[PDB]
Order: C-alpha cells, then sequence, then structure tokens
C-alpha cells in the first residue's frame, strides 16, 4: 500500500520548461523528505534534489540549481518540480523517491526506501510525426515491419491483432540523425503457410494519434 | 523502522 | 568532495544456482552508510540492503551485504531468475550530492548459441519515398557480443547503420539483434550486391547473407 506516483513528464524543446509531480499514498507524506533521481537513456542513476519533510529545506545538485525548483504541498500528499531551461542533459526518466524516516529533529536520512516507477522527460527539437510502416518480406521463415520515422516514443506493435505472440521480437528503437525513431518488429513463421495466413503488424503511435496496419507478404 | 540521520538543516 | 563510487564488474554473467559477488568501491570512507538497490527494466528500483549489511523488509536471505569504509560487497548465494537485474550501490555518508555507482548488470549465463541470420531488402513502397532501408536480423544467440558488417558491392559500410539488441529472453536467455542500413534510393538503385556478415562465438566462421538487387 505505500505508493508514489509521478506525473507531468512529456516532450519539450531545449530551453523549454516542465512541471513534475509526485504523489504519495499509504503514508504520512509530511513525515518524509522526497527525492528525485534521474536516469538518462543507457545510463545509471543520478541524484537531483530532495526537499525536506516539512518543506523548509531543499538541496539540489550543481548541474540544476537555478533551473529546477522543488516544493511540496503536504495537505495534498504532493510535491512538485519546476524544471526550467531544459537541456539534452536533462533527458531521462525521473523517479520520485522517499527519504527514509529519520527519527529526528530537522533531518534527512539519505536512504531511499521507496521509489516510484518514473515519468519521462524527453528533450528534443523534433516535431511529432506518425510512422511509415514498411514490410520486411519473407524470402520456417522470418518476416516483419519496419516502423520508421516517428516522433516520439513510444510505439506499440502487435501482430494479427494480438493473436500472434510466439516468435515475435519487437526491437528497441533507434534514434536517427533526423531526430526520428525507427524500429523493427519481426516474427518467425512456417514456410508452408505463406500462401495462406495473413500476417499483419498493427502499429499504434499514440502521441501522434497515428495507427497503421500492415500486411506483409512475399 | 526509522533510519539514522545523515543530513540536517 | 563527493564520493565516487565504483562498481565492479560492469557485467556479471552467471547461472541460476551460482553465487554472485558484487563490489562497490568508495573514493573515501563512507563509514557504514552504504546502500544497495536492485533495479529491473521499467520497474521501480528497490531497496535491498542498507547500512552495508542490513536486509530490508521483504528481501530474502540469499542477499548478503558486507563491508566497511571503502570496499563493499553484495553477495547473492543461490541465484534465482528474478535476481537477474542491475544492482547499484549508493552512499549517504557525505551528501549532497547523494551518489551512486555506475551499476553492475547481472546476466544469465547460458550455453553458446549461434544466431539465425536473415536479410531483408527495402520495399518498393519505401523506394518511392527516396530512401532505402536494408535489415539484417540475428535471432536467438548467446553470448551477447555480436558483430554485423554491411557490405555493398564489397564495400564495407560504416556509419550508415543502426543497431538494436533485445533484452535477454525470459524463457531462452538468448539475445536477438536488428540492424538497419539506410541508403538513398539513388545509391540503392545504383548498386547490386547487398550483404550482412556476421561474426559470433557460436559460428566457426562468419555468416553472410546477401541478395542481389533486381534478383
Amino acid at each position: 500500500q505505500v505508493r508514489l506516483v509521478e506525473s507531468g513528464g512529456g516532450v519539450v524543446q531545449p530551453g523549454g520548461s516542465l512541471r513534475l509531480s509526485c504523489e504519495g499514498s499509504g503514508f504520512k507524506f509530511g513525515d518524509h523528505g522526497i527525492h528525485w533521481v534521474r536516469q538518462a537513456p543507457g545510463e545509471g542513476l543520478q541524484w537531483l534534489t530532495v526537499i525536506s519533510s516539512d518543506g523548509t529545506d531543499e538541496r539540489y545538485t550543481d548541474s540544476v540549481k537555478g533551473r529546477f525548483t522543488i516544493s511540496r504541498d503536504n495537505s495534498k500528499n504532493t510535491m512538485s518540480l519546476q524544471m526550467n531551461n531544459l537541456r539534452p542533459e536533462d533527458m531521462g526518466l525521473y523517479y520520485c523517491a522517499r527519504d527514509g524516516k529519520c527519527g529526528g529533529g530537522r533531518c534527512y536520512s539519505g536512504l531511499l526506501d521507496y521509489w516510484g516507477q518514473g515519468t519521462m522527460v524527453t528533450v528534443s527539437s523534433a516535431s511529432f510525426k506518425g510512422p511509415s510502416v514498411f514490410p520486411l518480406a519473407p524470402s520456417t521463415a522470418a518476416l516483419g515491419c519496419l516502423v520508421k520515422d516517428y516522433f516520439p516514443e513510444p510505439v506499440t506493435v502487435s501482430w494479427n491483432s494480438g493473436a500472434l505472440t510466439s516468435g515475435v521480437h519487437t526491437f528497441p528503437a533507434v534514434l536517427q540523425s533526423s531526430g526520428l525513431y525507427s524500429l523493427s518488429s519481426v516474427v518467425t513463421v512456417p514456410s508452408s503457410s505463406l500462401g495462406t495466413q495473413t500476417y499483419i503488424c498493427n502499429v499504434n503511435h499514440k502521441p501522434s494519434n497515428t495507427k497503421v496496419d500492415k500486411k506483409v507478404e512475399p | 523502522t526509522i533510519y539514522n540521520t545523515t543530513l540536517k538543516y | 568532495m563527493e564520493i565516487v563510487l565504483t562498481q565492479s564488474p560492469a557485467t556479471l554473467s552467471l547461472s541460476p544456482g551460482e553465487r554472485a559477488t558484487l563490489s562497490c568501491r568508495a573514493s573515501q570512507s563512507v563509514g557504514g552508510y552504504l546502500t544497495w538497490y536492485q533495479h529491473k527494466p521499467g520497474q521501480a528500483p528497490r531497496l535491498l540492503i542498507f547500512d552495508a549489511s542490513i536486509r530490508a523488509t521483504g528481501i530474502p536471505a540469499r542477499f548478503s551485504g558486507s563491508g566497511s569504509g571503502t570496499d563493499f560487497t553484495l553477495t547473492i548465494t543461490r541465484l534465482e531468475p528474478e535476481d537477474f537485474a542491475v544492482y547499484y550501490c549508493q552512499q549517504r555518508s557525505m551528501w549532497p550530492p547523494v551518489t551512486f555507482g555506475q551499476g553492475t548488470k547481472l546476466e544469465i549465463k547460458r550455453t553458446v548459441a549461434a544466431p539465425s541470420v536473415f536479410i531483408f531488402p527495402p520495399s518498393d513502397e519505401q523506394l518511392k519515398s527516396g530512401t532505402a532501408s536494408v535489415v539484417c536480423l540475428l535471432n536467438n544467440f548467446y553470448p551477447r557480443e555480436a558483430k554485423v558488417q554491411w557490405k555493398v558491392d564489397n564495400a564495407l559500410q560504416s556509419g550508415n547503420s543502426q543497431e538494436s539488441v533485445t533484452e535477454q529472453d525470459s524463457k531462452d536467455s538468448t539475445y536477438s539483434l536488428s540492424s538497419t542500413l539506410t541508403l538513398s534510393k539513388a545509391d540503392y538503385e545504383k548498386h547490386k550486391v547487398y550483404a550482412c556478415e556476421v561474426t559470433h562465438q557460436g559460428l566457426s566462421s562468419p555468416v553472410t547473407k546477401s541478395f542481389n538487387r533486381g534478383e
């Protein structure tokens, strides 16, 4: 029942701004200080800031003072983070994390006893774009869909409206020089059936409101 | 359960 | 100044049932204020051990923490599949900043399995847009280290392709890889032989899959 939930992440442009929120439940919010930790894509964890239980003290890492400001509203089981002057360095996944109960006085334990799942902060100069879906034609056989040139993440892929799950590999997307993503989803099937059995990859790019269904054949 | 203090203000 | 934490090894590859030993080195004594977290992909990081040696609540006994000062150890005795994740060390002795280790990844060791290799040519549908994408697929291999070399009319290609690797398979413990070489339509129509050459521990020699444009 102890839970923490983050919200407010999205996509912005460099120099853009953002306000993140963390919502606690299952506990007396004001009894603990709250931290933010970030993980840049393909990187480890980095501490960013903390606010005290009472809301009187705050600490920030060198990299973000002047840019981010942390605050809380214990009356609402809530803290927020105003992020200004967003850079590429700030791109990543943001976790709110509870400072373990320092017995106390005016304390901080430095121990992160509960973490949330994270909300995503994307920093880019690219515009939203739906994908172009291309067939990777069979030539046991493999076949697929090349989901290309979209922004932003994520894209969901399914095969035959979800009835086909076996031997499916849907690969992590790569960020192209253009600022757009491109990915591959493939499946292994029997040569016998290429004649009959339709294989369609279903693509949903929710951020752009774009949906594509692609039939792949030899 | 309650952890030792490492920082103060 | 800020305590730099160093984790070793970066990747740890073992089999379920074995004992794992992970280390975290501080740049300066952190006393006993050292914590370990477990992190699974897209899951919330989790507290395992705090104050170097104390098991947090819910954490099973196979997890052991030891150490003092600058050298610390995280031990897991009878590894189970769910212990395969990324483990980070953290310090609370001297902060701010709170500082972390770079992470050690614990991965499943499995027997060597060679990849199935397939090549896919660009679709006509893509060609009318002025770009051509060629895909090379590497299925179900171990270990993770693989090498893909693109060859166009025997010219080795560099810098015009991108690669993505899957996370270790939950049933198989194998990896899969997708590689994409992109070219202008004009360059594509100007060339003839397209090849994906694969190097891997499970292959006695490099596997080449190729097609000739037109066909």
